[PDB]
């Protein structure tokens, strides 16, 4: 229900990646879904994502984050590749199972 | 052209049992490969010891 | 067992044929009216391209259920396709048929053509062409179609280089959309029982109705296109504007092409019954090759002869191949010649259809250009009713229209179409 | 990565390509043998001259 | 409708009558307006001697060019007229010409084959001609890696023995070969008892084993004549051969272990065996997901270009094994894989991979008698090799007998611990010590 | 020279002669721009029929004289001018070999354009065929081609080039002044006729880019 | 190759593990602690054995 709908956009500010200007998306663990997964993001997506991470980068070694109007709003976040993550997973999920069949 | 050409004759060094070209190898496999292989294990028991 | 060939055809256009031969094995397949033909400069390839990935996820399957589903069962799943037709098979035992059949519906009517999937796909038309282009045969044959036609057929087989890599999923479904329309699309079914072939059909075969995207006129160009490359065999091939799919001047060349003769009968042997070969083979005196060249497409068709030769020698061995056909369309020509060859056609056509592959194939393709089936008896009756007059005049008809040439070797000792 | 773990493992691709993948000249004699002695010789050394510094 | 286990059973059967010469006559009667028969003979190059090798090859060559009773001319026009092909070959242990044409000539078919075994010409003049077209193929066929290493792999694997030649003999032997040879081959061979008529297609057993009766005359008098002789043995040796040359664009390899033999019931399960293992090359389309793992890992890794199992079967032996073409620096780690894979198959195969490799072998035996003409080829043969006819109907009961368990214990009997025989041809560097592959025999 | 080069004596190996065929070869490749020459024999080196073309050449058009300016002087470029409205660019070819000759013209230009560009092309030659020369553009021409020759020599490299080509194809050294009487002593018929010799002779044409609405030799 | 740091067999290892070795923009220091511990173990050696010879 709307309940936990309220502790995500708690957390989702706790954490803070927002305040290096990345979507959390941006985030992840690239291990071997995800690194599929990014393979079929399209060309733009993908530069973006790269900018995106590469800025945090900087900010880091600097010391520093974005001002807060740059932040990253909750209700504006990009799940730009759960989508493709997701069926990644799914596809796996089904040679795995197919193979032990 | 490949046709001309023939493997050499190793009877200079076959072993007794594969020596004669109308006999099976097979027969006289188990024998020439549980020798080599007595020859390892026995080495093998020597170094253990 | 032993008996019919039904054939519906269903309310959108979807035609159905079938034939249960009891045979162990089953061989469905979806025969379409697609290919290079209708492409245009800007999708060039498109055909080619789809033709490879059939294999790639579809809305139904996976590319991995695909590949392993039917091989699961010890089956097969194949894509023929020619510049203006393609066809969708699928061989099994007759205990797969429904199982095989699934992958083989999704395939070609519920396609993906992810984007990733189709730019690792791409690469793939650089080897694929690769291989093919390893018989001078299909080099010169592709050049043809080039000089013989200024559109449709005109057309390409396979993706043309610069194009590698430039297709997209969008190409491939707009082509899809446009041409895999039922009242294009025939679904054959050699072992199996029509009710059952013709219920599949039905409540899913989806892509409905159309004809979509109409080929262009095949206008005729009778250009020359040379290739010289250094191969110490020369390969030829002249050819006029000749005889349509179901035209009634077809039959009469398909005749006088027996006549000039076309392959050999004989394992390393002569071809006597061939006027064509042993002229040539009066005219020179190294090995070569030399055939009476015949295709019948839609709206037109190509025929001529081809030659393979020692470049030194080409020049004597193409004229000879020539004044055979003049000296055949000035009646050249013995009543006897006319009646072997109509046997070896007869025969041919006969022997031609003992393959799973080869049955299915002639059912079909009535079953889509037509939507009927002529009886064995009346394509019989249609090639013996063929005057000796008919056969010297398709040879006129050659001696005298505009001729295209395609020839790729060391062209130094080739003649150019004019000096014929 | 690499299809037999004997060349992509880190450690073992250097055992491999010193021991047993190693390209050898096919008719090295006896003379080539006193490389690998010094070397034996050596581990034999360092472990008995241990067991001897511990009394 | 039908399942496949009936229209299995429908089958029209082939029926097999013997002559009094010892000829044995068979066919599979069909509803075809079109047919195909033809003598498969038991003759081939084993048969041959050092001092007649090719003969067989040379006759081959002949065989067309004219009988007696109807010269060259006359004979290949008389063929053509009738819309007929006439084709044959001759392999190490099996020879045949045979013909397709409509069930209507059926018997002046017959009296065309009979006459080509029967009677040949053997032209003078001809054979002048032939030496030089052999000579030429010989050329040819040279620079075809394919074979100049399936050769290489008998001349090894049976180096000394007979099944170590070429079919198409020597370069010598064809340089002198006479009109005698040949002639004496021919009378030496081509005779009742170790030949076949098969037939297959729209045609009457009894209308043709009638033409048969009436064409083969040929009566022995001693026991010698009828009499089938049984050939020497042929000593399997595991051994390799490189011919090596960097200046060929790609490399080919070849491994083998020794064969059982038409005979042993083992065969089915050799064949299952390499079901599972397959085949592949760079066009299949089904790429990563086949299910045969070396194709899989073939692709992954860019392996090779090719590669095919096979289960050459002969009388008394055979060569069991594969054979993979690739680019020189992936020739290791190929072979690497593929030996793999069979150590796979004597210790851990699965019921799932039998189960599917069964269905592979039935399509594959059902896609053998898809014509008239490969119909006939399986008749020609099983009477010559199995001394009889087995029906799709049987092949299925032995095949689907087979599993895990028994293809594991099988393999096991033919692969464990053996010594193969290795051909290698091109820039083969990269792939070494017959040492290093003989231990790739052992352990999973 | 003397006293020094020895490879000698003869003429060697000579030339087989240049027969015509007059083919079309196209090439489809994807090029947003798409390239047209057609030619027809025109005339040999040496060949008083020489002067004539590159005249007609001249009065066609053949390079531009202002930067990123038109070409008024251009027949050929003001003709394809008025027929397409995008980018493109024509010219007048001619090419002067030991025993034959080329000459026509050369178009670049979108792909969806080259068919009204080339015709545009066409007509401007048959047009000029049929007496659509006035006197002057003999004139305009003539001196074009004078001051073009003339400067075509201030260069070390362009001198040696004029002086040698001579010195081989000849053995002599036609005068500046000469050339200059032997360019304007060309009628406006020589022009007019040098153009019908195009408009009658077979044409050979090269096309390369995405030809996929150009036109075949046998549609001008 | 051009500069001895990449071609010698033993310059190469010191160039790609202390040199010419990728390292992220960003590490703290928190990363400092490997060098120290290295550094920290060559000075126990070194004065260990100082002691141990007396
Ligand atoms: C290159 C390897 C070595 C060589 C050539 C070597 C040589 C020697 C020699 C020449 C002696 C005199 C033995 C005698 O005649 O009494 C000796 C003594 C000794 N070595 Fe080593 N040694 C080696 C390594 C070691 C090592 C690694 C240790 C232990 C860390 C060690 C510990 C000792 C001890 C405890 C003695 C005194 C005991 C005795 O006199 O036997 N040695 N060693
Ligand atoms: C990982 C490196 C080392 C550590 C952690 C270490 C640590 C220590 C410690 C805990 C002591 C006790 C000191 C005290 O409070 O009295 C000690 C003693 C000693 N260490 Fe080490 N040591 C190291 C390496 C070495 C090495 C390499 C040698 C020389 C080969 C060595 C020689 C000595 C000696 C002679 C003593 C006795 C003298 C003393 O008590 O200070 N140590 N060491």
């Amino acid at each position: 229900g709307r309940l936990m709908d309220r502790i995500r956009k708690w957390y989702y500010n706790a954490a803070g990646f927002n305040k290096y200007g990345l979507m959390r998306d941006d985030t992840l663990y690239e291990d071997d879904d995800v690194k599929e997964a990014l393979k079929r993001l399209p060309e733009d997506l993908y530069n973006e994502r790269m900018f995106r991470i590469k800025r945090a980068l900087d900010l880091s070694l600097k010391h520093r984050i974005l001002p807060k109007e740059q932040w990253v709003k909750y209700e504006e976040d990009k799940p730009y590749l759960e989508p493709y993550l997701k069926e990644v997973i799914r596809e796996r999920l089904e040679r795995e199972a197919w193979n032990k069949k | 052209v490949h046709n001309d050409v023939t493997v050499p004759d190793f009877s200079a060094y076959r072993r007794e049992d594969v020596m004669d070209a109308t006999t099976s190898s097979q027969t006289s496999s188990e024998d020439r490969k549980g020798f080599s292989y007595l020859v390892t294990a026995t080495a093998c028991v020597a170094t253990a010891y | 067992g032993a008996e019919d060939l039904e054939i519906t055809k269903l309310p959108n256009g979807l035609i159905i044929a079938s034939l249960e031969n009891f045979s162990p094995a089953s061989r469905i397949g979806v025969f379409i009216k697609a290919g290079s033909r209708y492409e245009t400069t800007a999708n060039l390839g498109t055909a080619h391209l789809l033709r490879l990935a059939s294999p790639l996820t579809t809305k139904g399957a996976s590319s991995f259920r695909i590949t392993r589903g039917i091989e699961a069962v010890g089956g097969s799943l194949s894509v023929y396709s020619t510049r203006e037709k393609m066809t969708y098979c699928v061989e099994c035992l007759r205990d797969h048929v429904d199982t095989v059949m699934e992958y083989l519906l999704n395939v070609t009517t519920a396609p993906e053509f992810r984007p990733w999937e189709v730019t690792d796909l791409q690469p793939q038309l650089k080897v694929d062409k690769a291989v093919a282009f390893q018989s001078p045969q299909v080099g010169v044959l592709e050049n043809l179609h080039a000089a013989a036609y200024k559109t449709a057929l005109a057309n390409p087989l396979y993706c043309p280089d610069y194009r590698i890599g430039k297709i997209t999923s969008e190409q491939l479904h707009h082509f899809v959309q446009n041409n895999f329309t039922s009242a294009r699309m025939a679904l054959v079914g050699i072992g199996v029982k029509h009710s059952d072939l013709k219920q599949v059909a039905e409540q899913f075969l989806n892509i409905r109705s159309g004809a979509g995207t109409s080929s262009a006129k095949a206008t005729y160009w009778g250009g020359e296109i040379r290739e010289q490359n250094g191969h110490s065999l020369v390969h030829a091939a002249v050819v006029t504007e000749g005889a349509a799919v179901g035209s009634a001047e077809a039959n009469a060349f398909s005749v006088l092409q027996h006549v000039l003769g076309a392959g050999p009968l004989i394992k390393r042997g002569s071809s006597v019954t061939s006027k064509l070969y042993q002229g040539v083979a009066k005219a020179t005196t190294q090995p070569f090759d030399a055939s009476a060249f015949n295709v019948n497409y839609s709206d037109s068709g190509l025929f001529g002869f081809y030659t393979i030769s020692q470049a030194a020698h080409a020049g004597e061995v193409i004229r000879a191949a020539m004044n055979q056909l003049k000296a055949a369309a000035q009646g050249g020509v013995t009543e006897e010649d006319v009646t072997k060859a109509k046997n070896q056609l007869k025969a041919t056509y006969l022997m031609s259809v003992e393959t799973a592959q080869g049955l299915l194939n002639e059912i079909g393709s009535e079953a889509l250009l037509s939507g009927t089936h002529t009886a064995p008896s009346v394509v019989a009756q249609k090639i013996d009713s063929v005057t000796s007059a008919d056969v010297v005049n398709a040879a006129k008809k050659f001696v005298s229209g505009k001729k295209s040439m395609a020839a790729s070797g060391d062209l130094g000792s080739t003649p150019f179409l004019d000096e014929l | 990565m690499a299809p037999n773990i004997r060349k992509s493992h880190p450690l073992l691709k250097m055992i491999n390509n010193s021991l047993i993948d190693l390209p050898a000249p096919s008719n090295i004699s006896a003379w080539w043998n006193f490389g690998s002695l010094l070397a034996v010789c050596l581990m034999t050394q360092i472990l008995t001259g241990l067991l001897l510094a511990m009394h | 409708a039908a399942t496949y286990a009936q229209t299995l059973q429908n089958i029209p059967e082939t029926n097999v009558t013997t002559l009094d010469n010892g000829l044995r006559v068979a066919s599979e009667e069909s509803s075809q307006p079109t047919c195909t028969v033809g003598v498969w003979i038991g003759a081939g190059s084993r048969y041959e001697n050092e001092k007649n090798n090719g003969a067989g090859y040379f006759v081959e060559h002949l065989a067309f060019k004219g009988t007696k009773k109807r010269p060259c001319a006359a004979f290949e026009k008389e063929v053509e007229s009738m819309g007929a092909h006439f084709n044959g070959y001759t392999s190490r242990e099996q020879t045949a010409f045979y013909i397709k044409a409509l069930s209507k000539d059926m018997p002046k078919v017959v009296e065309l084959l009979a006459d080509v075994v029967q009677n040949c010409a053997l032209e003078e003049s001809q054979i002048e001609k032939e030496r030089g077209v052999i000579l030429q193929e010989l050329k040819e066929m040279d620079n075809d890696m394919t074979n100049v290493t399936f050769d290489y792999l008998h001349a090894t694997a049976f180096q000394g023995t007979a099944l170590a030649r070429t079919v198409e003999g020597t370069t010598e032997n064809i340089k002198h070969l006479t009109r005698a040879d040949l002639a004496s081959y021919i009378d030496t061979h081509f005779k009742a008892p170790r030949m076949v008529l098969a037939a297959a297609g729209g045609i009457s057993h009894k209308e043709l084993v009638d033409a048969a009766r009436q064409h083969f005359s040929g009566v022995s008098f001693t026991y010698k004549e009828d009499a089938v002789p049984i050939l020497p043995r042929c000593r399997f040796t595991g051994s390799e051969i490189r011919a090596r040359d960097d200046a060929l664009p790609v490399a080919h390899v070849a491994l083998a272990v020794e064969g059982p033999g038409w005979a042993d019931p083992d065969n089915v399960v050799l064949h299952v065996a390499n079901a599972i293992i397959g085949r592949y090359d760079r066009t299949f389309g089904g790429g990563k997901h086949l299910s045969s793992r070396l194709a899989a890992l073939a692709v992954e890794h860019k392996l090779c270009h090719s590669f095919q199992t096979f289960n050459t079967s002969y009388s008394d032996t055979g060569l069991f094994g594969f054979h993979f073409v690739a680019d020189p620096l992936s020739i290791d780690d190929m072979m690497f894989c593929a030996q793999g894979e069979w150590m796979r198959l004597c210790t851990s195969t699965t019921e799932s991979e039998v189960k599917r490799a069964k269905n592979h072998l039935r399509s594959a035996m059902v896609a053998q008698l898809d014509g008239t003409t490969p119909v006939c080829e399986t008749i020609g043969s099983h009477l010559l090799n199995y001394g009889r006819r087995i029906s799709l109907e049987e092949w299925d009961s032995r095949i689907s007998a087979v599993d895990a368990r028994m293809v594991r214990d099988v393999c096991s009997k033919y692969i464990y611990d053996k010594c193969p025989a290795l051909a290698a041809v091109g820039p083969i560097e990269q792939l070494l010590d017959y040492n290093r592959i003989r231990s790739g025999m052992y352990w999973i």
